[PDB]
This record gives structure tokens, C-alpha cells and sequence, in this order.
């Protein structure tokens, strides 16, 4: 009868994928805007 | 003189001057001021605990032997001895440090009897708390805290039908009839014993290893799982310097340690004794015919058969870090020997978050804390595989892995918000900082590891291939499901570093 706790159990047993991923990219060898 | 230690004649057999012996007293006094010597009451407790675990092993083998229908005489003389290794048997260990134990039983006590019979013997024993006997996923290991003393017990099965109460694992013949998994286990205590016997003065070796191990920990070059040498590796490195200076004190060893090792012409390996061949026909580390052992950057070969390279995980980046940290420590070691610097100046903390311009943020997220610990351990284990793939680009000239990881707990509100936290997007969300499991059996628990980058150097850099391989390499784990766990990698500049990586008072890089 505890609706918040039932939503937690539905969150634990959830079969949906957890997050996703993306490719990374670093910009510039830093000749401009140096430290 | 009349003594020849190591595989080469020493550098100098000269005694310790009054200044060297006085600096040695200052070195030991500094090590004591850091609480690196535990206490006399706690070491006496570890002895009573080990003798208590030895009485259980006899009770353990005797019960399993009677179940195999052994006679009253054979089951009594079956025995079963427990050994120790690692930081404890070397005598170099601080307070709260765990005792790397090892149980030796005859072959009629299988690994199945190790988890089925010994685990209940420990819980019913009124002095064992927090027993986490994990069924073998890597090596038969059991962790608990007998009387508060943390123990890591490793199983080892010998083919000899009886194990006496006074057995020594020095004879190479005992390795026969033993599975390869249980051979590498015994190799842990065989090498720990061989180290303590190949050094001239044992007391000088222990004080020197205390300062070198401490210095390595204070500069994050001690973790083996990321490519830096381990405790046994550092022990063999200070053991080699003790051989070259037989009658020197610990302060002399530490001061000469950094100079000799960073000017050592690698990959000439370090050997505490001539490599001995044995009965079993297995690889014994020959870089002239094995190409795998040839590629070892800084080989440190264990003296016990079979001789293996303990520092095989070292990559190009870790090697450069070790050499550069040895150069800085050497210059400090030279100025403390002239009383121009205190001994405490050598144990300064690292400066990882101020050395590189770009840091590779690697986090591992999970829904529960039990799954988080299992998931955070695997992602860190596959970290050395990422730096090896990052070295192949060589737009990156250096990929420096970091020692530990930062655990933060997010308290998400909606189910759609937790999916963002589980990904690279991090909005203004509450993140509590924790250390380990909670509750004692929508929150998203994370564990972040970093990798420093020094760029070779046009307009942009794409590391999409190593990051994608790292994703599949972590998700290939058999104990994984994308419904609970995930892992992603992000970029971070000097100015973009979080506030957690800086202790109060530090100056963030402003560029």
C-alpha cells in the first residue's frame, strides 16, 4: 500500500537499460587560449 | 669482505658514519611519527589470532578427513598448516593492515570442502564478525575480521597426503601434483620468505621498506591494478639496494635507492638470486625467446621458482611516471642527507590534479551499493587496458592513471533524471560523498577514476576507438546487466575539475 516504496521496487526490477554511451573528443592542442 | 649478497659484488661495504647513523635515527623517528609501527599490544593480538586460526585448520582437516573414511591415525596426522605472506610476514605493516593468510591442506580436502566446511566453522566461532566468504570467481579467497583483525584467507591444495604442523614451503618439489591456481597462491608466501633471506641485515631492510612503501603511497605509484609496482615489487627493489650496501643503515639505503633505480639501465631486470630451474616445465621468464617477457618495461623477477615478473603491468606511461617520481625523490634524498631538508619533506603528497591539462574522467554507476562495489572493482581492473590503447594514438604522449576513485551518491527525483545521471549529463543534482556499502543489507551510486594526459601535438582529437573497446571490455563481464550497471567516459580540462579532487585550501588551476 506504500506507493513510494512500490515505485522503488519497480525501479530496481526495471528491465530498461541503465544510461547510454557516447564517443569522446578533445578539442585543440591549445596553441590559442593557453594557460 | 667475507660476505657476498646478491648476484653482484656490493658497491661499498663501508660502515655507517655518525651522521648517517644519526640521520637513520631521524628517519625512524619520522616513520614512528606517522604511526607506521602499529603497537606492541596489536602485534601480540595478531599472533594469538594466527595461532587461533591454526587450531581451526587442524580441526578443519580432521573433520573433512573423517568424512572421507580415514582411520583414527591417518585423520589425526593429516594436520593442515596455515601460512602468512605479503606485508605481514615481511614485518612491514601499519595499524589496521590486513593479514594475507594462506591455508595448506592435503589433496583429500578439495576446494569444495574449503567453502562448504570451513565457512560454518568460522561463523560458529564466536570471535568472527563480518565474514564475506565469496565463492571462487578468481582465486579461492575468504575475507573476515577475527577479533577485529581483518583476514584474507587463500586456499592451497597440496598433493602430499599429510601436512605436518612444522612445514616449510621452500622445497620446490611440493609444487608437484598441485593445480596451477593453487601454485600461484603458494608463490605468494614463497617469494615473501625468499626476500627476507637474500638481504644482509633484516632490520635495515624493514626500516627502508617502510619509508619507500610510504613514499610510494603518498605519491600514488603503489597500485598494481593500474600499472604501478606492487608491495612485493617495491620490497624486491629495496632488497636489491640492501644487497649492494651490506653494512649500511636504513637512511643510506633510502637515499641511494632513488638514484640507483632511476639511472638503472632498463630493461635489465633486478634479481635477488640467480634464476633457478625447477621440476615443472613451465615458463620461467626468458626474454630472449619469449617475446611477451621481452616487452617488460621495468622487470622485477621474483626469486622463487617459477621466476615471474611482478612488474609486468608497467606500461610506457607508468614507467615514465615512476622514473620522474624517482628523480624528484632523489634530489630530496640528497638534501636531507646534508641536513638541508627534513625527512618529512620526502613524504609529500602527489600533485596529480595540477600536472596535466586534460583529465579523462571515468565513472561507473549502479542502482544499488552491493552492485556498485562489484561493478567499481571491475571497471578499475580494466583501467590498464585503456592506457595501453591510449598510448597507441600518440597524439597522447602520456596516459597517467590515478590510484584511487571518488565515490559520490546522487539522489535523483524522477526516473528520467536517473537515466541522465547514469549517462554523461550531470545537472545540478545533490551528490553525497561515501566510501563503502551502506544499510548493511532513485539513488545512483558512482565511482570516478581519472587518467592524466600529456598531448604530443591537430584541430581535434578523437579517442572514440579506445573508449568503445573499454565499454565492451567492461560489459563483457559475466556478472553484469545494463539494467543495473553502466560505465561512461568524459573529458575534463584543468578549470573543469570538480571540487572533490581538491582538499580545502588548494589552489585550482586557473590557466
Amino acid at each position: 500500500i506504500s506507493l513510494p516504496l512500490l515505485k522503488q521496487d519497480d525501479w530496481l526490477s526495471s528491465s530498461k537499460p541503465f544510461g547510454s554511451s557516447t564517443p569522446n573528443v578533445v578539442i585543440e592542442f591549445d596553441s590559442d587560449d593557453d594557460g | 669482505t667475507t660476505k657476498q649478497w646478491g648476484i653482484t659484488p656490493p658497491i661499498s661495504t663501508a660502515p655507517a658514519t655518525e651522521q648517517e647513523n644519526a640521520l637513520n635515527t631521524a628517519l625512524i623517528n619520522e616513520l614512528k611519527n606517522q604511526n607506521l609501527f602499529e603497537s606492541p599490544a596489536e602485534s601480540e593480538k595478531r599472533v594469538k589470532v594466527l595461532d587461533e586460526l591454526q587450531q581451526i585448520t587442524t580441526e578443519f582437516v580432521k573433520k573433512v578427513s573423517l568424512a572421507k573414511h580415514m582411520n583414527e591415525k591417518m585423520a589425526n596426522e593429516a594436520g593442515g598448516k596455515i601460512f602468512t605472506y605479503g606485508s605481514y610476514r615481511l614485518g612491514v605493516y601499519g595499524p589496521g593492515s590486513d593479514i594475507d593468510t594462506l591455508v595448506v591442506v592435503p589433496k583429500h580436502v578439495s576446494r569444495d570442502n574449503f567453502f562448504q566446511d570451513l565457512e560454518p566453522m568460522l561463523r560458529e566461532r564466536e570471535e568472527v564478525t563480518d565474514l564475506a566468504a565469496v565463492p571462487d570467481a578468481y582465486v579461492p579467497i575468504i575475507k573476515f575480521k577475527f577479533l577485529g583483525i581483518s583476514i584474507d584467507l587463500i586456499f592451497a591444495r597440496l598433493s602430499v597426503p599429510r601436512v605436518p604442523r612444522d612445514l616449510e614451503l621452500s622445497d620446490n618439489n611440493l609444487l608437484k601434483g598441485v593445480e596451477e591456481r593453487c601454485v600461484l597462491s603458494l608463490n605468494g608466501t614463497r617469494v615473501t620468505d625468499q626476500i627476507l633471506q637474500l638481504v644482509p641485515n633484516r632490520a635495515v631492510f624493514k626500516h627502508a621498506l617502510r619509508a619507500i612503501k610510504f613514499w610510494a603511497q603518498r605519491r600514488a605509484i603503489y597500485a598494481n591494478v593500474v600499472g604501478f609496482p606492487g608491495g612485493v615489487a617495491w620490497a624486491m627493489m629495496v632488497a636489491r639496494i640492501c644487497q649492494l650496501y651490506p653494512n649500511a643503515v636504513s637512511s643510506v639505503i633510502v637515499a641511494k635507492f632513488f638514484r640507483i633505480l632511476h639511472q638503472w639501465n632498463w630493461p635489465q631486470p633486478i634479481l635477488l638470486k640467480p634464476i633457478e630451474d625447477g621440476p615443472l616445465q613451465v615458463r620461467i621468464w626468458n626474454p630472449k625467446l619469449y617475446p611477451s617477457d621481452k616487452a617488460h618495461r621495468m622487470p622485477i623477477i621474483t626469486p622463487a621458482y617459477p621466476s615471474m615478473c611482478a612488474t609486468h603491468n608497467i606500461t610506457l606511461s607508468t614507467q615514465t611516471i615512476i622514473l620522474r617520481e624517482m628523480v624528484r625523490a632523489g634530489e630530496i634524498a640528497d638534501q636531507i642527507m646534508v641536513k638541508a631538508l627534513p625527512w618529512s619533506a620526502l613524504f609529500q603528497k602527489h600533485d596529480f590534479f595540477h600536472r596535466y591539462k586534460h583529465y579523462l574522467t571515468i565513472t561507473a554507476a549502479a542502482k544499488t551499493a552491493e552492485a556498485q562495489l562489484k561493478w567499481a572493482g571491475l571497471v578499475e581492473s580494466k583501467l590498464r587496458h585503456l592506457v595501453t590503447r591510449l598510448e597507441l594514438v600518440d597524439a597522447i604522449a602520456l596516459a597517467h592513471p590515478f590510484n584511487k576513485g571518488f565515490d559520490k551518491v546522487y539522489n535523483c527525483s524522477s526516473e528520467e533524471e536517473a537515466q541522465q545521471v547514469a549517462s554523461g549529463v550531470t545537472l545540478e543534482v545533490a551528490y553525497e560523498s561515501t566510501d563503502h556499502e551502506k544499510l548493511a543489507n532513485f539513488p545512483v551510486y558512482t565511482t570516478t577514476c581519472y587518467i592524466g594526459l600529456e598531448l604530443e601535438k591537430i584541430k581535434r582529437l578523437d579517442i572514440s576507438w579506445p573508449t568503445q573497446e573499454f565499454y565492451e571490455l567492461c560489459k563483457k563481464w559475466d556478472k553484469y546487466d545494463d539494467t543495473l550497471m553502466n560505465v561512461f567516459i568524459k573529458n575534463t580540462k584543468n578549470t573543469a575539475l570538480p571540487d572533490e579532487v581538491f582538499e580545502p585550501g588548494e589552489e585550482r588551476p586557473k590557466a
